[PDB]
Protein backbone atom coordinates (compact mmCIF):
# COMPACT_ATOMS: atom_id res chain seq x y z
CA UNK A 1 0.00 0.00 0.00
CA UNK A 2 1.64 3.94 -0.74
CA UNK A 3 0.85 5.37 2.04
CA UNK A 4 2.55 2.36 4.12
CA UNK A 5 5.51 1.88 1.82
CA UNK A 6 6.09 5.93 1.45
CA UNK A 7 5.08 6.77 5.14
CA UNK A 8 2.58 8.94 4.49
CA UNK A 9 -0.54 9.44 7.41
CA UNK A 10 -3.47 8.55 6.88
CA UNK A 11 -4.41 12.04 8.38
CA UNK A 12 -1.49 14.24 7.00
CA UNK A 13 -2.15 17.23 5.44
CA UNK A 14 0.31 18.37 2.68
CA UNK A 15 -2.20 21.10 1.25
CA UNK A 16 0.63 24.15 1.74
CA UNK A 17 3.31 22.25 -0.42
CA UNK A 18 4.49 22.48 -4.20
CA UNK A 19 6.40 19.91 -5.83
CA UNK A 20 9.00 23.28 -7.02
CA UNK A 21 10.16 23.33 -2.88
CA UNK A 22 11.01 19.51 -1.51
CA UNK A 23 13.50 17.16 -1.95
CA UNK A 24 12.95 13.90 -4.05
CA UNK A 25 12.05 11.66 -1.06
CA UNK A 26 9.82 14.62 -0.38
CA UNK A 27 8.60 15.16 -3.94
CA UNK A 28 6.92 11.30 -3.91
CA UNK A 29 5.16 11.56 -0.53
CA UNK A 30 3.43 14.68 -1.85
CA UNK A 31 2.56 12.60 -5.28
CA UNK A 32 1.07 9.79 -3.28
CA UNK A 33 -0.81 12.32 -0.86
CA UNK A 34 -2.58 14.59 -3.51
CA UNK A 35 -3.02 11.01 -5.29
CA UNK A 36 -4.98 9.96 -2.32
CA UNK A 37 -6.64 13.39 -1.94
CA UNK A 38 -7.90 13.47 -5.61
CA UNK A 39 -9.68 9.66 -5.36
CA UNK A 40 -11.14 10.98 -2.18
CA UNK A 41 -13.12 13.48 -3.31
CA UNK A 42 -13.72 11.88 -7.00
CA UNK A 43 -15.10 8.69 -5.00
CA UNK A 44 -17.36 10.48 -2.80
CA UNK A 45 -19.35 11.67 -6.32
CA UNK A 46 -18.26 8.38 -8.66
CA UNK A 47 -21.17 5.77 -8.49
CA UNK A 48 -18.99 3.96 -10.65
CA UNK A 49 -15.95 4.07 -8.45
CA UNK A 50 -17.86 3.26 -5.63
CA UNK A 51 -19.29 0.16 -6.41
CA UNK A 52 -15.65 -1.04 -7.26
CA UNK A 53 -14.91 -1.53 -3.44
CA UNK A 54 -18.57 -2.56 -3.11
CA UNK B 1 32.74 -5.94 -16.18
CA UNK B 2 36.13 -3.46 -16.11
CA UNK B 3 37.12 -1.29 -13.86
CA UNK B 4 37.22 1.31 -16.19
CA UNK B 5 33.67 0.61 -16.84
CA UNK B 6 32.16 0.64 -13.49
CA UNK B 7 33.93 3.81 -13.37
CA UNK B 8 32.02 5.45 -16.57
CA UNK B 9 28.99 4.36 -15.74
CA UNK B 10 29.06 6.27 -12.32
CA UNK B 11 30.09 9.65 -14.06
CA UNK B 12 27.22 9.24 -16.96
CA UNK B 13 24.81 8.17 -14.46
CA UNK B 14 25.26 11.36 -12.20
CA UNK B 15 24.90 13.37 -15.75
CA UNK B 16 22.00 11.48 -16.56
CA UNK B 17 20.15 12.67 -12.78
CA UNK B 18 21.82 16.07 -13.34
CA UNK B 19 19.42 16.28 -16.46
CA UNK B 20 16.16 14.37 -15.06
CA UNK B 21 16.42 16.83 -12.89
CA UNK B 22 16.62 19.90 -14.12
CA UNK B 23 14.30 19.20 -17.18
CA UNK B 24 11.75 18.43 -14.39
CA UNK B 25 9.32 16.53 -16.64
CA UNK B 26 5.94 16.05 -14.92
CA UNK B 27 4.54 13.34 -13.62
CA UNK B 28 8.14 11.45 -12.92
CA UNK B 29 9.68 11.63 -9.87
CA UNK B 30 12.97 9.65 -9.64
CA UNK B 31 16.53 9.85 -8.35
CA UNK B 32 19.17 6.92 -6.94
CA UNK B 33 17.03 4.91 -4.32
CA UNK B 34 20.44 5.33 -1.29
CA UNK B 35 23.44 8.16 -1.52
CA UNK B 36 25.84 5.26 -2.14
CA UNK B 37 24.47 3.26 -5.19
CA UNK B 38 23.95 5.22 -8.05
CA UNK B 39 23.26 1.68 -9.69
CA UNK B 40 19.16 1.56 -8.11
CA UNK B 41 17.03 4.35 -8.44
CA UNK B 42 13.42 4.31 -7.01
CA UNK B 43 10.71 5.85 -9.57
CA UNK B 44 7.50 7.14 -8.26
CA UNK B 45 4.89 7.60 -11.73
CA UNK B 46 1.95 9.76 -12.30
CA UNK B 47 -0.64 7.61 -14.67
CA UNK B 48 -1.01 9.70 -17.43
CA UNK B 49 -4.16 11.90 -18.14
CA UNK B 50 -7.13 10.01 -20.15
CA UNK B 51 -6.01 6.61 -19.50
CA UNK B 52 -7.29 3.98 -16.58
CA UNK B 53 -4.12 5.17 -15.14
CA UNK B 54 -4.71 8.96 -14.50
CA UNK B 55 -5.51 8.51 -10.72
CA UNK B 56 -2.84 6.43 -9.75
CA UNK B 57 0.19 6.82 -9.21
CA UNK B 58 3.10 4.00 -9.71
CA UNK B 59 6.01 2.80 -7.80
CA UNK B 60 9.23 1.22 -10.13
CA UNK B 61 12.88 -0.09 -9.26
CA UNK B 62 15.13 0.82 -11.95
CA UNK B 63 17.92 -1.10 -12.29
CA UNK B 64 21.64 -0.51 -14.01
CA UNK B 65 23.91 -2.83 -15.31
CA UNK B 66 27.90 -2.12 -14.47
CA UNK B 67 28.74 -1.45 -18.34
CA UNK B 68 25.92 1.40 -18.44
CA UNK B 69 25.34 2.86 -21.12
CA UNK B 70 26.32 -0.11 -22.88
CA UNK B 71 23.40 -2.28 -21.66
CA UNK B 72 19.91 -0.79 -20.84
CA UNK B 73 18.52 -0.26 -17.56
CA UNK B 74 15.95 -3.27 -16.37
CA UNK B 75 12.41 -1.19 -15.18
CA UNK B 76 10.59 -3.31 -12.46
CA UNK B 77 6.35 -1.83 -11.88
CA UNK B 78 6.86 -2.92 -7.72
CA UNK B 79 4.18 -3.97 -7.40
CA UNK B 80 2.93 -5.39 -10.94
CA UNK B 81 0.58 -3.27 -12.99
CA UNK B 82 -1.73 -4.56 -15.78
CA UNK B 83 -1.00 -3.65 -19.10
CA UNK B 84 -0.37 -5.48 -22.43
CA UNK B 85 3.94 -3.95 -22.13
CA UNK B 86 4.40 -5.17 -18.95
CA UNK B 87 5.24 -8.49 -18.27
CA UNK B 88 2.93 -10.08 -15.16
CA UNK B 89 5.89 -10.03 -13.18
CA UNK B 90 6.69 -6.02 -13.31
CA UNK B 91 9.35 -6.13 -16.00
CA UNK B 92 8.76 -3.22 -18.55
CA UNK B 93 8.86 -4.32 -22.08
CA UNK B 94 9.60 -1.86 -24.41
CA UNK B 95 11.89 -1.30 -27.51
CA UNK B 96 13.97 1.72 -25.58
CA UNK B 97 15.16 -1.15 -22.92
CA UNK B 98 16.11 -3.89 -25.20
CA UNK B 99 19.00 -4.51 -26.89
CA UNK B 100 19.55 -5.16 -30.70
CA UNK B 101 11.09 -8.97 -31.71
CA UNK B 102 9.78 -7.21 -33.48
CA UNK B 103 12.21 -4.71 -35.31
CA UNK B 104 12.12 -1.37 -36.11
CA UNK B 105 13.14 1.14 -33.30
CA UNK B 106 14.62 2.91 -31.37
CA UNK B 107 16.40 0.10 -29.11
CA UNK B 108 18.59 1.07 -26.30
CA UNK B 109 21.86 2.99 -27.38
CA UNK B 110 24.44 5.11 -25.77
CA UNK B 111 22.19 7.79 -27.03
CA UNK B 112 19.45 7.45 -25.24
CA UNK B 113 19.01 9.02 -21.82
CA UNK B 114 17.58 8.04 -18.46
CA UNK B 115 14.76 10.89 -19.09
CA UNK B 116 14.42 9.36 -22.83
CA UNK B 117 13.07 5.82 -20.95
CA UNK B 118 10.90 7.55 -18.64
CA UNK B 119 8.80 9.32 -20.98
CA UNK B 120 8.58 5.84 -23.09
CA UNK B 121 7.24 4.78 -19.97
CA UNK B 122 4.96 7.07 -19.88
CA UNK B 123 3.76 6.92 -23.20
CA UNK B 124 3.37 3.45 -23.48
CA UNK B 125 0.85 3.98 -20.33
CA UNK B 126 -0.80 6.52 -22.54
CA UNK B 127 -0.80 4.29 -26.45
CA UNK B 128 -0.31 0.39 -25.40
CA UNK B 129 0.90 -1.42 -28.55
CA UNK B 130 -0.67 -4.81 -28.09
CA UNK B 131 1.00 -6.40 -31.53
CA UNK B 132 4.24 -6.55 -29.30
CA UNK B 133 2.83 -7.19 -26.06
CA UNK B 134 4.37 -8.69 -23.13
CA UNK B 135 1.50 -9.60 -21.00
CA UNK B 136 -1.09 -11.63 -22.99
CA UNK B 137 -3.92 -11.49 -20.59
CA UNK B 138 -3.40 -7.85 -20.59
CA UNK B 139 -3.59 -7.19 -24.52
CA UNK B 140 -6.43 -9.98 -24.90
CA UNK B 141 -8.12 -7.49 -22.15
CA UNK B 142 -7.82 -4.21 -23.88
CA UNK B 143 -8.92 -5.15 -27.24
CA UNK B 144 -11.93 -7.13 -26.21
CA UNK B 145 -12.28 -5.79 -22.97
CA UNK B 146 -12.02 -2.22 -22.32
CA UNK B 147 -14.39 -1.92 -19.46
CA UNK B 148 -13.13 -4.73 -17.80
CA UNK B 149 -9.64 -3.36 -18.21
CA UNK B 150 -10.25 -0.30 -16.58
CA UNK B 151 -12.30 -2.13 -13.65
CA UNK B 152 -9.53 -4.26 -12.74
CA UNK B 153 -6.83 -1.37 -13.56
CA UNK B 154 -9.64 1.16 -11.19
CA UNK B 155 -9.19 -0.87 -8.37
CA UNK B 156 -5.95 -1.18 -7.91
CA UNK B 157 -5.59 1.92 -8.07
CA UNK B 158 -8.13 1.96 -5.12
CA UNK B 159 -6.40 -0.50 -3.08
CA UNK B 160 -3.17 1.12 -3.70
CA UNK B 161 -3.86 4.37 -1.88
CA UNK B 162 -5.98 2.61 1.02
CA UNK B 163 -9.04 2.65 -0.42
Amino acid sequence: MLLDKFHVDLNEDMSNLSFKDLDIEERKRLLVWQARKNLETKLQSDKDLQSLLT
Amino acid sequence: GSAAASKTAQKRLLKELQQLIKDSPPGIVAGPKSENNIFIWDCLIQGPPDTPYADGVFNAKLEFPKDYPLSPPKLTFTPSILHPNIYPNGEVCISILHSPYELAEERWSPVQSVEKILLSVMSMLSEPNIESGANIDACILWRDNRPEFERQVKLSILKSLGF
